[PDB]
């Protein structure tokens, strides 16, 4: 039973990490809005134990074991080299080290938009949820905008949904 | 004459009017009415 062989025990962080999801896609007006006031609270109620921080790299393709070494050598020039995997593993550690310090830790990437993806990481995070309740309400929270959003005003009820 | 003929009759007459629209008001639970305001009571609350 080696082929897989899941180990009982898995590694996690100090602290489990708290992610912001919902009540849509993020990088969307009001979903980036929504966050903008809620990060806001914690730093001036936790203040002196809590450290917010914004990472820009991709985090879908992180399992606990994929290889022996992923991309340790960026010379290798292969089908892994070039792509951001050099980088990938760089900040897993950067959110690490973070709660190693003891402090409460708030990671708001752009490449979260469902807690199932990361359910299987190493990480295993803390999900806030934002529902809205009615699919109703949202549109007429998106409606007000402006010309920005019904470029792709569908979209953000499947992304409820 | 005013207590029979006027005081009494008012009463038949509301008590008559009540009951009819009690049974129109109940009759209009079928069609839904209610639901339709309390949705729309709710959702303006979530707006502002």
């Amino acid at each position: 039973k080696q082929a897989e062989h899941v180990p009982p025990y898995d590694v996690v962080p100090s602290m489990r990490p708290v992610v912001l999801v919902g009540p849509s896609l993020k990088g969307y007006e009001v979903t980036d809005m929504m966050q903008k006031a809620l990060f806001d609270f914690l730093k001036h109620r936790f203040d002196g134990r809590i450290s917010i921080t914004r990472v820009t790299a991709d985090l879908s393709l992180a399992k606990r074991s994929v290889l022996n070494n992923p991309g340790k050598r960026t010379i290798i020039e292969r089908s892994s080299a070039r792509s951001s995997i050099a980088e990938v593993q760089s900040e897993i550690e950067r959110i690490f080290e973070l709660a190693k310090s003891l402090q409460l830790v708030v990671l708001d990437a752009d490449t979260i938009n469902h807690p199932a993806q990361l359910a299987k990481t190493s990480l295993a995070p803390i999900i806030v949820f934002v529902k809205v309740s009615s699919p109703k309400v949202l549109q007429r929270l998106i409606r007000s905008r402006g010309k920005s959003q019904m470029k792709h005003l569908t979209v953000q009820m499947m992304a409820y949904d | 004459l005013i207590i029979i003929g006027s005081f009494f009759v008012l009463n038949l007459v509301l008590g008559v009017l009540s009951g009819e629209f009690s049974k129109e008001r109940e009759k209009a639970k079928a069609r839904g009415d209610f639901q339709k305001l309390r949705e729309k009571q709710q959702l303006e609350e979530d707006l502002k």
